[PDB]
């Protein structure tokens, strides 16, 4: 199948695993757990173009978790570099990423990424992101939490990958659903899995939605 | 399972399945790529495992695995190089050496293995760190012979001077000693002279190669740090700006370098080189014309396109562009041959600004500010650029982004709607294009209004018609406020106005009134001081949108909300004074018939109303005048409260009602948003339902600890207890927000802060964990800040009340309860700058958690919490030091004064900190200072420890030595001696300090770091 | 979808229960759809995912379901679904689904059982 390695490099808590995590399942971890060298994940998108597969290499960020390191590069197609706008040190530390990357990926379409905009304080100004211009990276503004422009990375990856600048993520056609009945033997499983689901509070409770 | 067996290694290194683990890992899938990725990070972290790599370099059929081996030499050379016996590093560059060589000789493995080949001219490159060039002198006449022998390895050398450019002069900063690294630009520098004459050469004799676009390649590093004369003082600038503008395959590089020259630090004054400036520029432009595109071309469609390079291309020729031009745009002003290359190189620049992309959009719109500020500025300037103007003033009103304050957006079905969010990231665009705009307006005055007016025209006629047109015109209408005079924006406002209602007329159905709507309000929100002139015009506004406010559209009503309070925020004065043939004040008449227009709205929305009239009002300076406006605006809030106060008192089971908690809640956040406007003028207010509301806070707690009780931990995640704790919340916020404005703080302390420390303090401390409000510790910073000079008993008593029980949530790890963790900080800090005495109170055992709180917070990530620890202590520090020879001083230094300077290096050290290094460094400072000044009166050792007339700069560095050789045991003793010495002498130098800071922090990532290191001056 | 009728839409956000984990995942934000067939006259709720188009709920609204509250909201609804399809294969989940508002939690309910009644005919 049309499918293309996609390599994701950025500081340890910049969010890439979140934002890879929202694109596979739709959730968002709360919690920051170390990835540990490499994840290697599935993740596929209908476009008017068909579909595009991109196995998404979600690689560590922290030094010490870094495992093979540029190692990881090797062959990817696309790249995406992210750093954490209410951090400024994880933008000073863009252009590291981005030389270990392209020294293996001479080239390749990268986008450039600040992530957590949704919080209040961002350190990292608007005007002061500018270290994309001179090395043909695309920029965008995200937030995995807030889902702000989370496509954009990929449909513009997408666009730059098939070659065509008119290139639409689609809807996918929905199969009839079917017609189940609850078996007798489970339903008083059901009983107590459903209590558990009921007392259990919904996460930010807060929010629009 | 057989994967595993080649973490063996008493077992001899099966290389056929060290392949096969290697190609699981990048050809597979789930379970068995998983498991080999684990077993590969394994086998490259056995630090024997770089004894494997000649090896696998040699009989290894997967250039992954070499990469991998090479990865691990690369490894073992950047860190534990000069533990190496000689041999083994003779032997390991040996054998790098041969494979490149090997490796470049054999055209089919040098064309189809590059990624492999780069890896090993960057190992190599590591190698050249290490050994360079005192143990290796001949390396670069050396590199230079060879390259005549073969353009292969021609080619690849000049992949590695690139390298090794990079590795010395752009990213040597972080990542070497500073000794060291001027050690290696030195080196490159006294040797550069041969390097260039083959760089040259080479350039010379080809056209089109892999080779020439390697050798620019390479060339683009050097021109970050070469001297200006290799560049102006031969014939480089033609050949770059003419024969490798014309293919291809070089122009892009070539581009970049030129780019980059552009950028030389150059003579002011030299008229030669000046024009050898104009040469390469001219030579340049005259290629793109020529051999790429003509000035007349459609480079937004070229763009939209997307063919082979051509967005890459497009964008470099902006950055070269809009580079040259703002460093050199002078040099071609005044003489009359130069104009026209001047204008052509400008309508490149229109013709790019017109690309739809943002980001590049923003690279030109630079440009043009730029531009534009300058010709504002400087004489006789402008008149050259009136065309280019013309045309930019058409682009950016054309390109007008959504402003912030037109909340309709259109969706995917041709539906103008409420937008789901705010557009967060079009805010600075907005602001640019609205400064550049405003330049040009200053700049043709005639012309900008003509364009603007005959647009609007082609709106009302139909021709141009369209939600976009219109959309983008209002916005650039209305950004260019200020601009004009006040005679002329009166015509043009008046004008722009009877024309978006006359357009408006003309359309119907719910979306283009939306529109229409959003554009009228912008605008007039927009023109203030028209509005200030024009009483009856601004009422009859006032009044639309009030009926807007009654608008079934949401995004329209939220849109008059907020267009309502803009004007007021400048026109207020205008509604508090009784206007001619008018019978009253209009805030007279807004207040008498708040109830019907704000009927509709949204609790928030009648807040944000509310909060306007309160802007109004503290206009009235005559105090009567003024409570009594207050008086009559709350007269709803206050009914409402009466009418609660009687029946809570009756009986608290009618709180539990959750009607009730809603209404409560909104009475309190419209006095919330009142007193955000009204500040020190809201008194009067606060004390009508001070007494009552501090009841309201008590019943409501003993109802969120009973349902906790009942229910369990639970119930806090209730709707009910969630509207219960907003009550006490907002309570905490009215206060917090009154207090921060108070302009008499003897009513502050007389009668506000005994009840409230009464009402809340206690509550906090007896709840569960779960059920504190973080806000709590936010109204006390505020209640500190302002007034706790003169509480000192009340400061006590908060610190009793919060401290321990805030720590108890926040010790056990980083992340739990994180609003207390900040807000807890920041109250200690406040308590610490205004009320340190509180401190002293506290028993020693509360003082020592003190201090393991402020250490606890240097190791937060957040640097929220961060940040303030490491304030604190530096506060602390200088407390302490404040208070001279006594006791408590003296105390304070046995005991702490070594967990402070331990604890700041393990933070400096530990690489997890980076973000506060600075910080990290000045308290450092202040700590070794303290000793080098001799300012702390006692030993700071215990006696016998040793010799009695021992100094505390002797055992100071004793003591550093000792931990930083526990803590670092790879280091020497002369390196962490000369460490040392160099950090103390240079203790009254922060930015030395801070240098010395950073190479030790580089030698601790490596072994046999050079001691003389610390002599750099 | 050109073969069914949409009787009920409704902005909403979707969670699907971790029974290992102990807690509630996000599996999609945007239009919840419910979808009357027009040859079975079968009604299924149908919902994607913002901006992606993803489909994060695919079932039939079975008479046999009950919404029932959550404990931390006044404006969602959880229940079991026995054969859900978005992912692929028809999978069984403890699903919630909360609403920008109480008025439109409410609505829903009233919906889904309406729905419920079409589907038994
Ligand atoms: C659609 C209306 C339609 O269906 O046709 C739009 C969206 C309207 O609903 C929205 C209108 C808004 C504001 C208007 C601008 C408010 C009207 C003010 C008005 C008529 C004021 C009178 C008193 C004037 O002063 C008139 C007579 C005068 O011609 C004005 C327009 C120009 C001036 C001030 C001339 C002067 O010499 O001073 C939505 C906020
Ligand atoms: N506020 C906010 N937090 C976010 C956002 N994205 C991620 N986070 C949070 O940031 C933390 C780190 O996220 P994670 O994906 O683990 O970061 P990472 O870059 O993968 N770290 P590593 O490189 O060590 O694997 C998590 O607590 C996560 O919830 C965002 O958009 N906004
Ligand atoms: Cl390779
Ligand atoms: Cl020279
Ligand atoms: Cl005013
Ligand atoms: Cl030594
Ligand atoms: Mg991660």
């Amino acid at each position: 199948q049309v499918q293309f390695k996609l390599v994701l490099v950025g500081d340890g808590g910049t969010g890439k695993t979140t934002f890879v995590k929202r694109h596979l399942t739709g959730e968002f971890e709360k919690k920051y757990v170390a990835t540990l060298g490499v994840e290697v994940h599935p993740l596929v998108f209908h476009t008017n173009r068909g579909p595009i597969k991109f196995n998404v290499w979600d690689t560590a960020g922290q030094e010490k978790f870094g495992g093979l390191r540029d190692g990881y590069y090797i062959q990817a197609q696309c790249a995406i570099i992210m750093f954490d706008v209410t951090s400024r040190v994880t933008y000073k530390n863009v252009p590291n990423w981005h030389r270990d990357l392209v020294r293996v990926c001479e080239n390749i379409p990268i986008v450039l990424c600040g992530n957590k905009v949704d919080i209040k304080d961002r350190k990292v100004k608007a005007k002061s992101i500018v270290f994309h211009r001179k090395k043909n990276l695309q920029y965008y503004d995200i937030s995995a939490k807030s889902n702000y422009n989370f496509e954009k990375p990929f449909l513009w990856l997408a666009r730059k990958l098939i070659g065509d600048p008119n290139l639409e993520f689609v809807a996918m056609p929905a199969l009839a659903p079917p017609e189940v009945v609850m078996d007798p033997a489970l339903a008083a499983q059901y009983e107590h899995d459903l209590e558990v689901a009921q007392t259990t509070a919904l996460p930010d409770e807060d929010d629009d939605l | 399972g057989a994967m595993e067996g080649i973490l063996d290694f008493s077992n001899d290194l099966d290389i056929a399945l060290l392949d096969q683990v290697v190609s699981t890992f990048y050809q597979g899938s789930g379970v068995q790529q998983k498991q080999a990725q684990e077993i590969l990070t394994k086998f490259q972290d056995n630090p024997d495992a770089w004894q494997k790599a000649d090896q696998i370099l040699q009989f290894s059929t997967n250039p992954q695995s070499k990469f991998i081996a090479l990865s691990i030499l690369d490894k073992l050379i950047t860190r534990k190089w000069k533990l190496l016996p000689n041999d083994h590093r003779i032997g390991i560059r040996n054998f790098v050496v041969g494979m490149i060589i090997s490796m470049c000789q054999d055209d089919e493995v040098f064309k189809t293995q590059k990624n492999l080949i780069n890896k090993s001219d960057l190992t190599l490159v590591q190698i050249l760190k290490q050994e360079w060039p005192q143990n290796w002198p001949e390396f670069i006449p050396e590199l230079i012979g060879s390259s005549s022998s073969s353009v292969n390895v021609c080619e690849n050398n000049m992949i590695v001077l690139k390298l090794l450019s990079e590795e010395v002069f752009d990213f040597s900063a972080e990542q070497m000693t500073q000794a060291k690294a001027l050690h290696l630009k030195n080196s490159m520098s006294k040797e550069f002279e041969q390097i260039f004459k083959l760089c040259f050469q080479v350039l010379e004799q080809g056209s089109s190669s892999s080779l020439i676009v390697a050798t620019l390649e390479s060339l683009l590093r050097y021109l970050h740090w070469i001297p200006y004369r290799y560049i102006y003082e031969t014939n480089i600038l033609e050949l770059l700006s003419t024969k490798f503008m014309t293919s291809p395959d070089t122009r892009a590089i070539t581009l970049k370098c030129l780019t980059e020259v552009s950028n030389l630090k150059i003579p002011q004054d030299n008229d030669l080189i000046k024009r050898q400036t104009v040469l390469f520029f001219q030579n340049t432009l005259q290629q793109i014309a020529t051999s790429v595109m003509p000035v007349t071309a459609d480079l937004k469609a070229t763009y939209a396109n997307a063919n082979g390079n051509d967005q890459s291309f497009l964008q470099d020729l902006a950055m070269f562009l809009t580079t040259y031009l703002a460093r050199n745009r002078a040099l071609l002003e005044s003489d009359e041959s130069l104009r026209e290359l001047l204008l052509n190189a400008h309508q490149y620049l229109i013709q790019l600004s017109k690309i739809e992309e943002r980001e590049l959009f923003k690279t030109t719109l630079d440009y043009w500010h730029n531009l534009v500020a300058d010709l504002f500025y400087e004489p006789l300037k402008k008149h050259i650029y009136e065309e280019i103007c013309s045309q930019l003033r058409l682009v950016i009103i054309e390109n007008m982004v959504r402003p912030e304050e037109v909340l309709v957006v259109e969706n995917d079905e041709g539906e103008i709607v409420r937008e789901f969010v705010k557009e967060s990231d079009t805010i600075q665009l907005y602001k640019s294009e609205r400064e550049v705009l405003v330049y040009l307006t200053h700049l043709n005055v005639i012309d900008t209004e003509e364009i603007m007016i005959s647009k609007l025209a082609r709106q009302i006629d139909g021709s141009e018609w369209s939600w976009h047109n219109i959309n983008t015109l209002s916005w650039a209408i209305g950004s260019i406020s200020g601009t004009m005079s006040e005679d002329t924006e009166k015509r043009f406002v008046v004008t722009v106005i009877k024309d978006l209602l006359g357009l408006c007329e003309q359309k119907r159905g719910k979306d283009n009134k939306a529109v229409v709507a959003s554009d009228i309000m912008y605008v007039v929100g927009q023109y203030p001081r028209f509005l200030k002139a024009h009483w009856n015009f601004l009422r009859t506004v006032i009044l639309k949108l009030f009926e807007f406010m009654h608008e079934t559209h949401e995004g329209v009503q939220d849109m008059a909300c907020d267009t309502f309070i803009k004007i007021v925020q400048k026109c207020k004065y205008h509604f508090v004074i009784q206007q001619p043939r008018e019978s009253e004040p209009f805030i007279q008449t807004i207040i008498r018939d708040i109830q019907k227009t704000t009927a509709d709205l949204q609790p928030q929305q009648v807040h944000t109303f509310y909060k306007a009239c309160g802007i109004i009002i503290s206009e009235e300076r005559s105090v009567a005048e003024r409570n009594r406006l207050l008086s009559d605006l709350m007269q709803l809030p206050n009914m409402a409260w009466d009418t609660i106060v009687e029946q809570s008192t009756a009986n608290p089971t009618l709180l539990l009602d959750s009607e009730t908690v809603k209404i409560i809640a909104n009475i309190i956040k419209t006095n919330v948003a009142v007193c955000t406007s009204m500040g020190a003028d809201f008194y009067p207010q606060l004390g009508h339902i001070y007494y009552n509301m501090l009841q309201l806070y008590r019943a409501v707690s003993s109802m969120i600890s009973a349902q906790v009780a009942a229910e369990g931990l639970i119930a806090t995640k209730t709707p009910k207890v969630r509207g219960l704790r907003t009550i006490k919340k907002e309570i905490l916020k009215l206060v917090e927000t009154y207090i921060s404005k108070a302009r008499n703080l003897d009513d502050v302390v007389k009668v506000l802060v005994e009840p409230l420390l009464n009402a809340v303090l206690e509550d906090y401390m007896n709840n569960v964990p779960d059920a504190r409000d973080a806000e709590v510790l936010n109204c006390m910073t505020t209640v500190v800040e302002k007034v706790g000079h003169m509480i000192p008993q009340g400061v006590i008593l908060i610190l009793q009340s919060v401290f321990e029980c805030t720590l108890d949530m926040i010790n056990k790890d980083f992340t739990e309860y994180p609003e207390h963790r900040v807000e807890f900080y920041k109250l200690l800090k406040v308590i610490n700058e205004k009320s340190f005495a509180a401190f002293l109170e506290l028993p020693p055992a509360a003082f020592k958690l003190f201090v393991d709180a402020i250490c606890w917070a240097f190791k937060h990530n957040n640097r929220d919490v961060e940040v303030n620890g490491l304030q604190i202590a530096l506060d602390l520090v200088k407390n302490i030091e404040r208070m001279g020879n006594v006791p408590f001083a003296n105390e304070f230094h046995k005991n702490y004064f070594f967990i402070f300077v331990s604890e700041t290096f393990f933070v400096l050290t530990d690489s997890d900190h980076k973000s506060g290094f600075s910080k990290q460094a000045l308290l450092l400072m202040k700590l070794i200072s303290l000793v080098y000044d001799n300012k702390i009166s006692v030993p700071l050792y215990q006696e016998a420890e040793v010799p009695q007339g021992t100094s505390n700069q002797v055992y100071l560095s004793q003591y550093l030595a000792n931990m930083l050789s526990n803590a670092f045991p790879h280091l020497t003793s002369e390196q962490i001696a000369s460490f040392l010495s160099a950090l103390t002498k240079q203790c009254k130098d922060l930015v030395v300090f801070k240098g010395t800071l950073r190479d030790f922090l580089v030698q601790i990532k490596e072994v046999g770091g050079d001691p003389t290191d610390y002599l750099f001056a | 979808e050109e073969d069914e009728e949409v009787l009920y839409k409704v902005r909403a956000k979707l969670f699907r229960f971790d029974k290992d984990a102990k807690e509630w995942k996000e599996r999609g934000t945007g239009d919840c759809k419910f979808l009357k067939n027009k040859k079975t006259n079968k009604v299924r709720i149908l919902m994607r995912r913002d901006k992606t188009l993803k489909i994060c709920a695919n079932h039939i609204i079975a008479p046999e379901y009950t919404l029932k509250p959550n404990v931390g909201s006044d404006r969602s609804w959880v229940y079991a679904c026995t054969a859900d399809i978005a992912e692929g294969e028809a999978e069984a989940f403890t699903f919630a689904i909360r609403f920008g508002s109480k008025e439109n939690a409410d609505k829903f309910k009233e919906e889904f059982e309406k729905a419920q009644e079409i589907n038994k005919k």
